[PDB]
């Protein structure tokens, strides 16, 4: 019963939801889940992702339809319309160094209060961050990022919802799957249990609540 | 040609068996000029060790790209991984060399290369992590922004990190930031020392043995 | 038989599809008593979701054990992982239920279960993470230590965690720590309420609902 | 080359070395590498591991031969000789919660100044730790653990040194592989490049320095 129709997105993605969405410039993004969110104009989203992809693709489609109040991302240069909405003041943009975002999301998923990283030290990224020195090197305290729903993409799921990824479509998806309260995984193929080995699986079915097509 | 002079010069800095990351844009041309006798491994921060050239037509895979979403190949022995693993490689000091583009380098070796206030806001991406974490950072950069010096006393553009880059390479000079300033180690063929000093606002220490190359 | 009364009663607390970790010892007997219309998934902290019963003779695999290095099987759909991932499941609130043994629980719901000064020095292992992180902690425990109450006002033995355990289960009672202290919800058919209170040093709120089962 | 004779251990592991050694109660431990260390009485070792296994096995053999000055571990209860040496003062023992230890080692390996965790709060392990509050929850600041040499076990390596693991022999190995200055991986089989898929490999060859049998 993890597999559901895409229609069920509207019961799961609330208005104003804070969402984690996988994908590197639209590689390893749940485009179908995205399209449904647009079909039903679920808006005022706080979207946590690596980027806003392109105006024509993935998360960038959410931005073109102005369904985002805020994006927490590391990169927006490929999407000129994310740039315009940031500037016109309709879209808060919290820039996060890609590796800090990976570990902040991870910290939420694995139950850490935060991580200390040297990245960003001495840059605008130090603003309003606790600074901690450990044996004389300074680090920014970086804090866990939570979300209501993780909208991830994967190559295959077995009947129990175990997931494997493909090449550079992995990026942020397995990490988001552990951090959000509810995890919806868009996948390309459903395969029998025993097709994905214990040594190959990267996301266990137990943490995947819903699956689509 | 001025970008080709830079790519060729950076390529000679690469040693056998290194894990190397190339920023999008100018640094990626470095891949075109590796010595045939030198074999290195490329990391793309979207999640691959063992990146290779773009595929012939028909050999594209939608799930295999570089950090610009452009199609690549993977070579035998490649590994792909999530973005936390990717930046554990980078931030944890297992990336031997990163070659990045530059807007300014200053005389402390500080690089600014991710934002111009008011003109472009693409975000940092992984630049802050790469510069903070790579064993060796090499900046590959046209010498002047339409005449304006890019090697300056103190960066006026926002810093990518306070780590001291290990090498600057322009079409005109090779400069190694050191404990006591910027050290000009090589001068271009097709340029003169007088020309480099004029086009460098920053203070340069000059090396006893100054060479010709890029 | 007192251990079976406990394991049978704990087994009833588990619901279909939960991820469950059983501490070594008394809690491992819980697996013998799952209702057979209830299907669960077992996590072992050494790095497996999907643990199964010990293998028939000859079907042992040297790389596949429980958290006490005893040979297990893996069921269809199991995942194996490193120790950092293992404790992201446990500390990240993805383990629905852990059933651990006990030395003392006090009325703040605090469990002490990993060391006795002057005797047992085994280390904590994953016990501190399990107690701190499991969605639901169930303590499975003889009611007394050779007659001494184990449910006490305040733990005198070293705490495993300051997390409030969600359920104590003994051969005599089912007790639920709450904001207002320890709440006695059930008592064994083979005992009486006077006996339970006499063997609990801690203050017990007796429920209006008071049930008889285990 | 990466592959060397097991004899070369006495060249690579020094007296007084700080070593991370993989394995859970001897499952996924480099039993050959340990045997070498015993053969040549390389001693005064600081060993970082999940446990000291049993007197007859894995790390427990290092303790039986009194080759460790210190162990940093989460469990020592299965090995009475580690307990005996601790009491007698010959063996310093630093107990660490198993999940804290995974993340402390990981932090060294991925370049973090430290991590904050709720485990240990209000127990003896809060002693001599900085405490940090984040949204009203207390955490311990826990700190990177580095080592001179990681002694890990894996199932297979390809010609380039990529590693895969097997089932619950994985435990601490892939993590220690990123934390130590030099990495020696005992493997059971060496296989051609292309035998281990990019989607399957868990430790890339680039971080593995030497390999034995
Ligand atoms: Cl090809
Ligand atoms: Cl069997
Ligand atoms: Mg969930």
């Amino acid at each position: 019963m993890k597999v559901v129709d895409i229609s069920k997105i509207n019961e799961l993605v609330k208005e104003g939801a804070t969402l984690m969405i996988g994908g590197f410039l639209g590689v390893g993004t749940p485009e179908n889940i995205i399209d449904e969110i647009i079909r039903h104009n679920i808006s005022n989203l706080t979207v946590i992702a690596n980027d806003t992809a392109f105006e024509d693709r993935g998360i960038g489609k959410l931005v073109k339809n102005k369904l985002c109040k805020k994006v927490i991302v590391s990169h927006i240069g490929t999407n000129p319309e994310t740039q315009r909405q940031m500037i016109e003041g309709t879209l808060e943009v919290e820039l996060v160094p890609q590796g800090t975002l990976a570990e902040r999301i991870r910290a939420a998923g694995v139950g850490l209060g935060g991580i200390l990283t040297p990245t960003g030290v001495g840059t605008v990224v130090e603003k309003d961050k606790k600074v901690i020195e450990v044996e004389g090197k300074k680090y920014l305290l970086e804090l866990p990022i939570h979300a209501d729903v993780a909208l991830i993409k994967a190559k295959k799921a077995d009947y129990l919802g175990n997931l494997v990824y493909n090449l550079t479509a992995e990026n942020f998806n397995p990490i988001m799957a552990l951090a959000a309260k509810t995890v919806i995984a868009e996948v390309e193929e459903i395969v029998p249990t025993g097709t994905l080995s214990p040594n190959e699986i990267k996301t266990p079915g137990i943490i995947v609540d819903y699956i689509v097509t | 040609n001025p970008k080709e002079k830079i790519a060729i010069r950076v390529a000679q800095e690469l040693k056998k068996g290194q894990l190397v990351n190339l920023g999008i844009g100018l640094p990626t041309l470095v891949a075109n000029y590796i010595p045939k006798d030198i074999h290195v491994f490329f990391q793309s921060s979207n999640g691959i060790i063992g990146m290779g050239p773009a595929p012939k037509e028909g050999y594209e895979n939608s799930d295999l790209t570089n950090a610009g979403a452009s199609y690549i190949t993977a070579l035998p022995g490649a590994m792909t991984f999530d973005s936390a693993f990717s930046f554990g490689i980078i931030r944890g000091g297992h990336l031997d060399v990163t070659v990045l583009g530059g807007l300014q380098v200053d005389e402390e070796g500080h690089l600014a290369n991710w934002m111009i206030p008011g003109k472009m806001i693409p975000g940092m991406g992984g630049a802050m992590d790469l510069v903070t974490g790579a064993k060796k950072v090499i900046v590959a950069m046209t010498h002047t922004a339409k005449g304006t010096p890019k090697i300056v006393k103190k960066c006026t553009l926002p810093l990518t990190s306070i780590r001291k880059v290990d090498l600057i390479v322009t079409e005109l000079a090779v400069i190694e930031p050191t404990d006591e300033g910027l050290l000009l180690k090589e001068i271009s063929k097709e340029t003169t020392l007088d020309e480099v000093l004029k086009l460098t606002e920053a203070k340069l220490i000059i090396a006893d043995d100054l060479k010709i190359f890029a």
